[PDB]
């Protein structure tokens, strides 16, 4: 940002304002300095802007121009008086990399102080596809990213990119920072077994006629894929009807008595037992 | 003013131009950081029968 | 050393059974090429083991191929200091001919009390593994009210333990096995934390699972085992140390209504917020302190004073009647175990 | 050299999961804590969930009384400090850091903490390497690599008290953990040119150079480094192995 | 394969991941290079007289 | 990385790397695909690896099919490798990383690359230093020398200063690019020390010169300088010659014979322009 | 420049030659330089007769 000076020749009070800042005390305008400095941000200040403005004006009249020694130069007489907006400043910067694995959880939280309240924040994702720039991560179904604090719930292989914030004060003044994020990627480990819940699965011909009773299937260990199921094994047609959607078995009772429904995905199978009654 | 500035954060010094940079921005701590072995408690309880 | 920069760097070399082993060396059992070169990872899942396990056949071949990894850790250092100013008119005049005495020493005794705040404030900041009291999961859900408040309890202690004997920090005491003197106890602790003035009643009214007082006061121990600088007592695996100047962060909690129970609150933006106070462990290696030009110091101070005079008299001051007297150093620190900086967030009682 | 010494570090930990695995798999007395008969009926809802309990490990005492699994510690009889225990345990379980909090929190018959911790009964008795305090009858020793069964229990939702879950199948079940008992004589590993040793590694290690110039490479540019080794175990008395299945807390 | 690759032009080594590379990717030369001073051929031709 | 296909006769012992879009219609059997400029270590392997890596996987009594050790194909002393794929597309002469140079000065730059399908195309773009720029075509059509290997951009001012980059594509589509940094080293302008007129004197005739003068034409000294905005401030005598400045351009018109002066200034300098009118 | 040679016999005898039939010999080095001051190299580019 752009800050003006004003100075007070009678007080010898130098007051530092934003561009559009003003005052009616009889102090005249002196100059204008960039903080934070555009080519040393962090080796300079507000101090050492104010006493580069000094130097370059007289000491008889402020309002004029002089050269050493009719210059304003004796700076422990000078007390500069801040009234412009706060330097906006990142007190808690994001971990430039951020390690993690499949199905975790990630958090990137941000403190930043001055600037001019309220302060608003917008986070960006950039994935590492070629030619991939920066995209809005949308607030609507994630509303944590109009926050400090983004969560993103279960990452995935899809979700390894680089993540940024920009915070923006009531001035437009705008402060960001970034962080990638690798997520660990492994082989599926091979079905060992399929489970199949409830089993047994009990039936009633007077409740169940109608829409039957539902089995789901799970793959062990917890992640390996599945495949497609399919019925190897009919139950006895005149006990029960099986008919399989997905990774859901619908049965419905025919009569009472006790069948079985096998479950196949081509590498393994599991026996669903169907108990009957009237 | 000749400025260090921060040539780590892309702040170059005064003293480097386009084509010049620090040649040493920081100093390498030769000793790594490495974790001890797991702990082992079901293999000495294992007795051996030769094969 | 000069002339290297502000930034210290070391590298951190992986295990090869961890999911921070993320390499593209993978050759599994049967030849083929897999996304992982860890095998199982820091898996515990005894199905995902088995699947991954090296098998070797009488055939050899090229099967089950392993990569490494490393990591780089980073710590830099900052620059600090202020001054005072005086004229010879306050020294000659002054009814005190030791008033500068006075004022040197103070100058020291804040510049002391400055860098070990700066200290404690780094180190809070960079503890990896932190715990939340009741039901909160970041500073601004701290709540002192509820049907939850953000308590320390000793759930969370129990927590905080486990997870540091899991990676496996370093313990810094031995237990204390008993006396023979009547109302003595034994005490099971095994690690130090650090906790301000304002805890300890909260910790001393903490209740155990079964609804016995959990802490432990020093005199109960005190001739069995040495006590610490600072203790006032252990709860279950922790000795408490009461740090004079432990730093909270004020207003940093929930909203406080007048449903307050009595935990401690500051006004932020003109609205009342809960303040949050630390439980700090600091692990064996888990950092070090970045000494610039400190002769083996973690820091230096420069002192830089002109008296009123002609070493003063100047341009600015024909007449030499100002004097300055100024302090500066550097510091930093490079955390090489973030883990093993453990922080309990909670608030306090009134 | 800390390539090499990863692997190595990889190699023994690897043959640690091994075993343990097998011992786990091999265990012939089994318990299911709280109304579970199988795995996937080990839930940490409902009205009785699969929480192991003082009763569980009473009654896992009690199997190993019937068929006769030998004691493994005697009973500490008291020392002469104050806030001293005297502890009644004869035998050595393995757990898992989950566990530790749930064995922390158990009551006994009369509703007091069952868990003593080792500083209680130290000067009496010496405590064994990991231990973490002791049950009626059993020595806790906490395994820092114990493995688990993820999500091999019954489907979470959001009436999870707070048990750990694991993903199977785009669902969330609940974890089965082991306790493990593993009694005197209930196996032993088969060594195979191990000399007396029940496992022995053998690393072989090529550098560049004249060494690997080959027909395939006439520069020698490359090298490699392997380990190999045999492993395996004999079950002698599998009812000797003695393992309860609970879930575990957050 | 662990290959050391091209660090310099970006490639990095197969032992760095994502929070690592190479500490030293270069050897520093520090016998730097200098130009001479300019020569002068009027500069002797003058006489003096003091003022 | 263009994707190689790799076919494998068994009988001649010859694999033949071909091209993704590529065909063999002799008795070899495809045994599997490997990008050439390999995607993570493009120089740490050549073709051989990929043949070497492709054939460990195949049998030894039927490359059709796969195998493992020690039924694969795995001594390639005995085995020849055939490229018949387009070759890799290599930088020979990259750009300089950086060129300095003054306002003022021709720059050039020079590509040269070897391998590919020809033709090679090519295509300069320029990024400006200023702020979120990104890299956009140099106009072809205005600058005929960004369709082509070496770019010239002549008289180099400040706004010239920023990243060129070059983008060779072969017949195939497959691309290679090189990037320079141009810094444009600016110095203040001298101050005027004085204007120079010329022609002057001026000679103009009455009879030839009436209806259109003649022109004198202002520049600064030294050359470089900002001349500024010109003025007369002494007009030639009415009677002789009257006089208009536009720019740095002064038209003198003749009204009759006889000698007279002009007095051209931008505020700070002067120059006196002597007219003689003849008949 | 590093010098390897293998002559035929035990020393190249393996599953892939199980008879030591071949041997072979190789040469490999590594070279560059640096350029201080590029405009002390002058050179003038032409056509040659023929």
């Amino acid at each position: 940002p752009v800050l003006k000076v004003m100075f007070h020749k009678d007080t010898n009070v130098a007051t530092v304002l934003d561009a559009s800042g003003s005052l009616s005390d009889g102090s005249v305008e002196v100059g204008t300095f960039h903080h934070p400095d555009e080519t040393y941000p962090d080796s300079v200040t507000i101090y050492h802007g104010v006493r580069d403005l000094l130097y370059k004006r007289s000491a008889k009249d402020p309002s004029q121009t002089a050269s050493y020694p009719n210059n304003i130069i004796n700076m422990q007489v000078i007390s500069i008086d801040m009234k412009a907006t706060p330097r906006l400043i990142l007190g808690t910067a994001l971990p430039r990399v951020i390690s993690t694995i499949e199905g975790k959880d990630v958090t990137w939280h941000v403190d930043v102080a001055g600037g001019k309240a309220p302060l608003t924040y917008k986070w960006q994702f950039k994935a590492n596809t070629v030619g991939a720039a920066f995209a809005d991560i949308d607030s609507g179904e994630n509303p944590t990213a109009k926050t400090a604090t983004l969560i993103n719930h279960a990452v995935t292989a899809e979700s390894a990119g680089t993540y940024k914030v920009i915070v923006t004060d009531a001035n437009g003044t705008t402060i960001e920072s970034s962080s990638l994020l690798v997520v660990g990627v492994q082989e599926p480990p091979e079905v060992a077994s399929i489970v199949a819940y409830p089993s047994p699965l009990a039936l009633s011909v007077a409740d169940d006629i109608t829409d039957g009773k539902t089995v789901k299937f799970s793959s062990l260990p917890a992640g390996s894929l599945i495949g497609t199921l399919s019925i190897k094994t009919q139950p006895d047609s005149g006990k029960a009807t099986a008919e399989i959607s997905g990774n859901v078995l619908t049965v419905k009772p025919v009569a009472a008595g006790d069948t079985t429904v096998v479950v196949t995905n081509g590498t393994k199978e599991v026996t669903v037992t169907v108990n009957v009654t009237e | 003013m000749l400025n260090y500035n921060a040539p780590t954060d892309g702040q170059k010094s005064s003293i480097d131009g386009a084509n010049s940079d620090q040649m040493q921005t920081f100093f390498w701590l030769k000793k790594a950081i490495i974790t001890a072995r797991k702990e082992q408690y079901f293999m000495p309880l294992a007795s051996v029968t030769n094969m | 050393p000069k002339h290297y920069g502000k930034t210290i760097k070391v590298y951190e070399y992986v295990p090869l059974l961890d999911d921070r082993n993320i390499n593209d060396q993978g050759i599994d059992a049967s030849g083929a090429t897999i996304v992982n070169g860890n095998l199982y990872g820091s898996s515990k899942d005894i199905g995902n083991i088995t699947s991954k396990l090296p098998l070797l056949t009488e055939n050899g071949g090229r099967v089950n191929r392993v990569g490494f990894t490393r990591i780089a850790r980073e710590g830099s250092i900052h620059k600090f200091g202020f001054f005072y100013e005086f004229t010879q008119e306050s020294i000659d005049f002054d009814s005190d001919d030791g008033l500068m005495e006075h004022l040197s020493r103070e100058l020291m005794n804040g510049a002391t009390q400055i860098t070990e705040a700066v200290l404690q404030k780094d180190l809070l900041a960079a503890a990896g593994t932190v715990l939340y009291a009741g039901a909160a999961t970041s500073d601004a859900t701290i709540t002192g009210e509820g049907s939850t408040p953000s308590v320390v309890s000793y759930k969370n202690l129990m927590r905080l333990d486990q997870i540091l004997t899991e990676n496996r920090t370093p313990t810094q005491t031995t237990i204390i096995t008993g006396s023979r003197m009547i109302d003595t106890k034994v005490i099971g602790a095994t690690r130090v934390m650090y906790v301000g003035s304002e805890l300890v009643p909260e910790l001393k009214a903490m209740k155990d699972l079964f609804g016995n007082k959990a802490f432990i006061e020093t005199q109960h121990y005190a001739d069995a085992g040495t006590i610490m600088n600072g203790e006032v007592g252990s709860i279950d695996k922790f000795r408490i140390i009461q740090v004079p100047e432990m730093l909270h962060w004020a207003g940093a909690g929930a909203q406080a209504t007048g449903a307050n129970p009595g935990y401690r609150t500051s006004m932020v933006s003109g609205q009342e917020h809960y303040d949050v106070y630390p439980m700090l462990v600091v692990g064996d290696d888990s950092f070090t302190s970045i000494g610039f030009q400190t002769d083996g110091k973690s820091l230096k101070f420069t002192v830089m004073t002109k008296m009123p005079g002609k070493e003063t008299a100047d341009r600015n001051d024909p007449y030499g009647e100002t004097g300055f007297s100024s302090i500066k150093w550097y510091y930093g620190i490079l955390v090489k175990r973030p883990e093993r900086l453990a922080l309990i967030k909670t608030v306090a009682p009134l």
